[PDB]
RNA sequence: CAGGCCUUGACAUGCUAGGGAACCCGGGUGAAAGCCUGGGGUGCCCCGCGAGGGGAGCCCUAGCACAGGUGCUGCAUGGCCGUCGUCAGCUCGUGCCGUGAGGUGUUGGGUUAAGUCCCGCAACGAGCGCAACCCCCGCCGUUAGUUGCCAGCGGUUCGGCCGGGCACUCUAACGGGACUGCCCGCGAAAGCGGGAGGAAGGAGGGGACGACGUCUGGUCAGCAUGGCCCUUACGGCCUGGGCGACACACGUGCUACAAUGCCCACUACAAAGCGAUGCCACCCGGCAACGGGGAGCUAAUCGCAAAAAGGUGGGCCCAGUUCGGAUUGGGGUCUGCAACCCGACCCCAUGAAGCCGGAAUCGCUAGUAAUCGCGGAUCAGCCAUGCCGCGGUGAAUACG
């Protein structure tokens, strides 16, 4: 009756409950084109069951928090993601190729001393 | 019966969450295992130099680190066992009701 | 400005040379360094002497220059221009 | 110069502090010139002792002082009354119960913070500077040190021109952290200025 | 512009609050 | 002019508003941390000796 | 409220008063200078005016 | 810097003599410092029904020994740092060559981010470096379950709020994981090209880490320290000024010149930090800065807190403007003994230059640049648009 993945992208984690259902998706309390309303990426967090033509065979009940409103899509694209293989393994061909299953870790590198951020340079005067 | 433990070494503040937990496991009956709370950074970020060379620093941090640690049926079988408890040097105990 | 709950700012040592000069027939020549102590209305018609960091300058105070502080009619640096 | 401390590398690694325990912020800098004033006193005091390691331990309004060194039986005294000559003094400017500890060093020629002193204290009697360190990285190493390195800064015998001097033998990894790397510092005062001498003895790695 | 102090973007840059910036 | 400033900085002064922290151990008035009482430069040799209870060289 | 001439009448007014008691404010409102404690080695040049560039010192050869 | 003051001195250990005090509350003059002052009342072991006489923490006056100097020399120095350069290098021991400096090794063929590794070789090894061990980030596991979380039944004033549970998220300690280990191909080998598995692949991304040395590099003003120098003054206290000046010139930045924008209202999503004369919920006064009340929190609990760009709705319509926010007038607020020189903020008004910048010139190869905001150290306040950090959104391009 559920199938539950862990979705994490850029401090944003993601709890993505996917379960028997009309194809409705909700995301902390308020709908899911409520809460992503305008963002026009919005649609990339459902195409883990876009590669397997289940697009309107769950409902998906999904929490998120940290992170910014596309740190919480791709938090989500992979979250959907596991959850759908952890409804059925053989998914996994099909949704590893398209780098589904895989969490990028592409993450804010830290300032460093004797620079304005992480590598922007005080401008260089030779003299 | 609570008790939390801070400490700069997290070494000792967590061999010390055992040798609490494990006491009041003697004197039974229910314990809370040893949660720990987030940490406490304190950075210090000095120039490297001791003079004009602004762009050159060195980092430094003092770790405050905090477990929690809770008894729930005192039974003063421990009540006098834990006043009789050997903990390590670099650490504060704090015990609540 | 200075917060009106709390009141006009004189350092009183001043005060007290005024408050004399008025009782005894006023005026003598007043030395002092409080540039801050605000002019009030017990000083005109005297002249005190500003001590702008090098002289005791004089200051004749008038009515049109109340609500000032002592300091801004003893200026303390010199210029001249450049050449 | 641009070498990092081999101590404040290793801290946490190899190397425990000299000061060991906890203060809110409300104290720590309190307890923190405590032990200052404590050290400068012992540092100053036992000077003749071979000091090599003040460590100071703190808990509930008592300290406890342990002092490694060369020679305890400096520290103590005619049977424990140089030691409480001490034991008291310290407490005068402790308060606290001010309980004090006197350690064995099982090599005097294994620790980095006597062989400087050793070397800084040839100096100071004239001794040749460049055979001074030979002699000493020669000591560490037939007692069983896997490395050692001394090094003279300053004006070696009085040259106007002042002058870096050093020996090293074995190995000496100031890159590896595994490394147990005993370093000490010590100054050498003569009639023609100051003379900084550094020592490093590769203990072994774990 | 975030120099203009009378301005709820002004009063952001300076980290302040007001009539053009309240809580 | 520098240790009769030592002394003065200690004293309670005429108006709190005239007092400043000075490094406890070598004098120095800039750049002195209130949690330690030491500036920035003694603040790296205690703690590169070890005697700064708990401080680590930092790196993330 | 008062408004475009009279406001000046009354602007210019307060200015002309400091200038005549002589206050600092007033000397500064003469001169042409800042009268707000900013700085004058460098901008200013709302107050200054057009840059009057002038010559400088000299190095060696 | 000016003026008014101090002279064993603001500070150290020592010696005396006279007081014989210890310490706390005043007073006169003065800008203050200072100088002149006025009170009470010291135990220590003593002889005590006596005068008390001594002596002693510590005080104070005279006298000295001495203090004191951010005075000079970084070209006398230690320590620490910059730099070349995280560049791949610098050397030693024995042997061999050479009269000798010195060479060999370390060169050569190949390979690597690398003196990385391989093969070769009168060389054979070794050390300092490189790498690694260490810290953060990326996946999984164990261990824990409050102050953190809420998957599923019960309530539920509809707030994880209560029962209850620790599954999940998280929090924080110990572990697993990737090594060219595997396949195809090349190669003598080290390796290199591609594939598969896999969260991650060829050192995963970032940090910490900087060889022998160079630059008579930098710092006697952080400190230390030799020498030279001053001694009722080059020491010390104070008040005021100055370090903020302004015909000019340069560097580093902030804010912009607008419509991919500006403005108002509504409405979402962070992280790392800080917080007991601290952070301040909420409440009323006030256009506001703030003020008065006033809970909670020694803080995964209470607070700073609103994150902002964004999303929605509406207004401006190409103007030196609803762009821009300098300058100036007035009115306040607040910290502070005190905001004249010389504070920050708020409100009314004022609304400059600026229409994308000559010659010239800087940074960045990816979660980077760009842009958006947030926190901390210093700190009464603050001239922070600086610095050290933190996440949000998120490119372009590399033929060579
Ligand atoms: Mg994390
Ligand atoms: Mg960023
Ligand atoms: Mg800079
Ligand atoms: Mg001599
Ligand atoms: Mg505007
Ligand atoms: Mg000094
Ligand atoms: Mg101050
Ligand atoms: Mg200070
Ligand atoms: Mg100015
Ligand atoms: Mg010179
Ligand atoms: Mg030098
Ligand atoms: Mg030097
Ligand atoms: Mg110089
Ligand atoms: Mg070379
Ligand atoms: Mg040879
Ligand atoms: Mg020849
Ligand atoms: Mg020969
Ligand atoms: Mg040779
Ligand atoms: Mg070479
Ligand atoms: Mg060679
Ligand atoms: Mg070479
Ligand atoms: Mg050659
Ligand atoms: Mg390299
Ligand atoms: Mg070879
Ligand atoms: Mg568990
Ligand atoms: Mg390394
Ligand atoms: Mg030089
Ligand atoms: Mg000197
Ligand atoms: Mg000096
Ligand atoms: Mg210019
Ligand atoms: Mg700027
Ligand atoms: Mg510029
Ligand atoms: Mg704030
Ligand atoms: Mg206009
Ligand atoms: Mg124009
Ligand atoms: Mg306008
Ligand atoms: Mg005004
Ligand atoms: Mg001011
Ligand atoms: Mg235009
Ligand atoms: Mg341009
Ligand atoms: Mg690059
Ligand atoms: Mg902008
Ligand atoms: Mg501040
Ligand atoms: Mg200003
Ligand atoms: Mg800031
Ligand atoms: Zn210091």
């Amino acid at each position: 009756e559920q199938y539950y993945g862990t979705g994490r992208r850029k401090e944003a984690v993601a709890r993505v409950f996917l379960r028997p259902g009309n194809g409705k998706v909700t995301v902390n309390g308020q709908d899911f084109n409520e809460y992503f309303q305008g963002l026009v990426r919005a649609v990339a967090a459902l195409e883990p069951l876009r590669a397997v033509d289940a697009l309107g065979h769950f409902d998906a009940y999904i929490t998120v928090r940290g992170g910014g409103k596309s740190g919480q899509i791709d938090a989500i694209k992979l979250g959907i993601a596991r959850a759908l293989v952890q409804y059925n393994p053989d998914y996994r061909a099909k949704l590893k190729p398209l780098g589904f299953l895989t969490r990028d870790a592409r993450v804010v590198e830290r300032k460093k001393y004797g620079k304005h951020k992480a590598r922007r340079a005080p401008q260089y005067s030779k003299r | 019966i609570r008790i939390k433990l801070r400490g700069f070494d997290h070494k000792t503040l967590d061999a010390s969450a055992q040798k609490i937990v494990e006491a009041a496991r003697r004197s039974g009956a229910q314990v809370s295992g040893p949660i720990p709370l987030p940490t406490r950074v304190r950075r210090f970020t000095v120039i490297r130099g001791p003079f004009k060379h602004k762009d050159s620093r060195e980092h430094f941090e003092l770790r405050t680190h905090n477990r929690l640690v809770d008894i729930i049926n005192p039974n003063r079988k421990t009540i006098e066992q834990l006043m009789t408890l050997d903990l390590p040097t670099g650490v504060e105990i704090e015990i609540k009701t | 400005p200075r917060s009106l709950k709390k009141g006009v700012f004189v350092d009183d040592h001043l005060l007290e040379k005024v408050l004399e000069l008025n009782a005894k027939g006023e005026k003598r020549l007043i030395k002092t360094w409080s540039r801050r102590s605000t002019i009030v209305p017990e000083m005109v018609g005297h002249t005190i002497a500003v001590y702008n960091g090098k002289q005791h300058v004089p200051v004749y105070i008038t009515e049109n220059m109340v609500g000032h502080k002592l300091g801004e009619f003893a200026p303390t640096r010199t210029y001249r221009g450049h050449g | 110069g641009n070498k990092i401390h081999p101590i404040g590398f290793r801290l946490g690694i190899t190397r425990d502090w000299e000061s060991r325990w906890y203060a809110g912020k409300k104290q720590y800098r309190h307890l923190l010139l405590e032990d200052q004033r404590i050290r400068g006193l012992l540092e100053k005091e036992l000077y003749s002792a071979g000091l090599a390691r003040v460590d100071i331990e703190r808990a509930a309004d008592n300290v406890a002082v342990t002092v490694h060194v060369a020679k305890p039986g400096v520290v103590i005294g005619r049977g424990g009354e140089r030691i409480r000559v001490l034991r008291e003094e310290l407490a005068k400017l402790t308060g606290k119960n001010v309980a004090l500890n006197v350690q064995e060093v099982q090599n005097p020629n294994l620790s980095a913070p006597l062989v400087a002193q050793r070397v800084a204290e040839q100096i100071e009697r004239r001794f040749a500077v460049r055979r001074a360190i030979k002699q000493a990285v020669q000591r560490v190493m037939e007692s069983g040190a896997k490395g050692a390195k001394v090094i003279v800064s300053g004006r070696i015998g009085g040259a106007e021109q002042a002058r870096t001097e050093w020996a090293a033998q074995g190995r000496v990894p100031l890159h590896t952290l595994r490394a147990n790397i005993d370093y000490g510092f010590a100054l050498a005062r003569t009639t023609y200025g100051v003379l900084g001498v550094k020592a490093y003895i590769f203990l072994g790695e774990v | 512009g975030k120099g203009d102090r009378r301005t709820r973007r002004g009063k952001i840059w300076r980290g302040t609050y007001g009539k053009y910036r309240p809580r | 002019a520098r240790k009769a400033l030592i002394e003065k900085a200690k004293r309670t002064p005429k108006f709190k508003v005239r007092a400043y922290t000075r490094c406890v151990r070598c004098g120095r008035a800039r750049s002195v941390y209130r949690f330690f009482g030491l500036c920035r430069i003694c603040l790296r040799e205690l703690a590169h000796k070890g005697q700064l209870p708990g401080v680590r060289k930092a790196s993330w | 409220w008062k408004l475009e001439g009279e406001l000046r009448a009354e602007v210019a007014a307060n200015i002309k008063r400091l200038m005549d008691i002589g206050c600092y404010r007033g000397l500064r409102h003469r001169r042409g200078l800042p009268v707000r404690g900013q700085r004058t080695r460098t901008n200013a040049r709302t107050r200054k005016g057009p840059r009057k560039t002038v010559a400088g010192k000299k190095k060696a050869p």
